[PDB]
């Protein structure tokens, strides 16, 4: 957003390619795109018509999405016929698609560790586990 | 002979060219005397400059941008204000050649807003021999996105004056003082464009106790009042301020020369689903009949925008197709689409 300060240089990027934008009219070959974690700190005239329009929206992936995404993250590894995607789904739950990737490269990075080939449905699981950082204590108060 | 007669002529501008050298454009900023001035440099120092005797020293108003020699340092000649996309503001967004027939159903409601706004831009002559100080701003409040922006837009391309739009919920700023800062910029922008309509969006975040976030939007509302009636300059722009809960709105915040005129938009009318599906989908091309009041009672509830997105998903369905819009059904799943994936 608008706010001499030492900003009024990357203004003048923003205002060119604003300027741009509202050059060119549509049904030409010119058709943009343009990807930002943070629309909050965006400045709403780029949001416009004639500027970028049309707002694509990514959410956070659901459950199913989850499974397919750890899915095609997978399939260069070895991964163990028996891995129940689904269960890892209902596992991991508010991760985005890079931890869901993550997930599958600590569990192949713990089999490793552990010394075997394929990757177990328990890799998965302390994939899980450690993709956050989270450590797995047997507590004695469960049994 | 004569296609060099040509280029030797352009040749020997080209030779008295080389000879020409370049002025340091320059903007003055105060007058001394008939023959001092205070030009300051785009990027440098300020110099004691007069000006060149071929030269009004009238038209050398502070502000007046200016292009002096760079050896004796002394104004040659006047140049018109720089022009440049670096505008800050909303000014240069245009609203669009939009009429008033492209909204529909608000007929009325169109015609109080003409009346509030349109008649002191155009024609003062009615307030002034009336004897009453032309009326400035207009409340338009009803359910979101039934076209109140459309509206503004179209009053400001009517009236081919620069309109400035503002989401009011963005000026809160987590900050103190800057909230009050952008409506005092806002202002201050407006008067030097004019006319000017301000179309504030919804203002219950600004308009309508023991802490200090608190007291910021009363600040910030204080400012606003003082900007819209108060000291300085009375002015002719107006504001097409838009809320989306007028309860909230702050009974001081309603006052005639201080935005009257509680228009309601309430979503849109039974018969004018008619009129905007006509205006919105007559543009699409399609040959078929319609069926118009079974698209009107299977979309209750719905509000403008719905209609729109109605129609542009009604020819995507035909760029998913063919590619000419023939049959009812798919205005029937269009507006289902409208209906429950817009929820
Ligand atoms: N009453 C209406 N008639 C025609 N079009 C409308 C109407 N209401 C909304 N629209 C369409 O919806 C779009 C956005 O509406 P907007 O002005 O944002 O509504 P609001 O001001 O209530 O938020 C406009 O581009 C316009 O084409």
């Amino acid at each position: 957003k608008r706010f001499k300060a030492g900003d009024r240089e990357v203004q003048r990027t923003m205002l060119e390619l604003l300027n741009q934008l509202d050059g060119f009219q549509p049904n030409t070959q010119v058709k943009v795109i343009a990807a930002t974690n943070r629309v909050d700190i965006l400045d709403p005239a780029l949001l416009r018509s004639g500027r970028l329009d049309r707002k694509i929206e990514f959410p956070m992936p659901n459950e199913e999405a989850r499974a397919r995404i750890m899915q095609i993250h997978s399939r260069k590894m070895n991964v163990s016929p028996d891995v129940n995607y689904e269960e890892l789904a209902r596992c991991t739950d508010d991760f985005n698609g890079a931890q869901c990737k993550a997930v599958c490269v600590e569990a192949g990075m713990i089999a490793l560790r552990r010394g075997a080939t394929e990757l177990t449905h328990e890799d998965y699981m302390e994939g899980i586990l450690e993709v956050q950082a989270k450590k797995k204590a047997n507590l004695q108060y469960y049994a | 002979l004569k296609e060099l007669t040509k280029q030797y002529e352009k040749s020997e501008n080209d030779l008295k060219a080389l000879q020409s050298v370049g002025q340091i454009v320059g903007e003055v900023l105060k007058q001394l005397t008939e023959e001092k001035f205070i030009v300051k440099a785009t990027n440098g120092p300020r110099y004691v400059v007069g000006c060149r005797r071929q030269l009004d020293k009238s038209k050398l108003k502070p502000g007046t941008r200016v292009a002096l020699d760079m050896t004796t340092l002394t104004i040659m000649r006047y140049l018109p204000r720089e022009v440049d996309p670096l505008v800050y503001n909303m000014s240069h967004e245009d609203p669009g050649n939009v009429s008033y027939s492209e909204i529909g159903g608000l007929s009325e409601q169109i015609r109080e807003l003409r009346e509030v706004i349109e008649l002191p831009l155009t024609n003062p002559e009615l307030f002034q021999r009336v004897g009453i100080i032309p009326p400035k701003g207009c409340l338009l409040y009803g359910p979101p996105g039934t076209g109140k922006t459309l509206l503004a837009r179209a009053v400001a391309s009517q009236l081919d004056c620069n309109f400035l739009k503002v989401v009011s919920s963005s000026i809160v700023d987590k900050y103190i003082g800057e909230s009050a800062r952008l409506i005092r910029e806002m202002f201050n922008y407006a008067r030097d464009h004019q006319p000017c309509i301000i179309f504030m969006d919804e203002i219950d975040a600004i308009g309508g106790e023991g802490t200090s976030a608190d007291r910021e939007i009363q600040r910030t509302l204080m400012e606003l009042l003082n900007q819209m009636d108060g000291f300085d300059t009375l002015h002719r722009v107006k504001m097409i301020m838009a809320t989306n809960r007028p309860d909230t709105l702050d009974p001081a915040l309603l006052r005639p020369g201080r935005l009257d005129r509680k228009i309601h938009i309430d979503l849109p009318n039974e018969q004018a689903r008619l009129d905007i599906l006509k205006i919105h989908a007559g543009p699409i091309t399609k040959h078929g009949e319609i069926d118009y009041e079974a698209i009107v009672k299977l979309s209750d509830g719905f509000n403008g925008a719905d209609l729109r997105n109605v129609c542009t998903e009604a020819g995507m369905f035909a760029i998913r197709a063919d590619h000419d819009f023939v049959v009812q059904e798919d205005f029937m799943k269009a507006v289902r689409k409208v209906a429950d994936s817009k929820k």
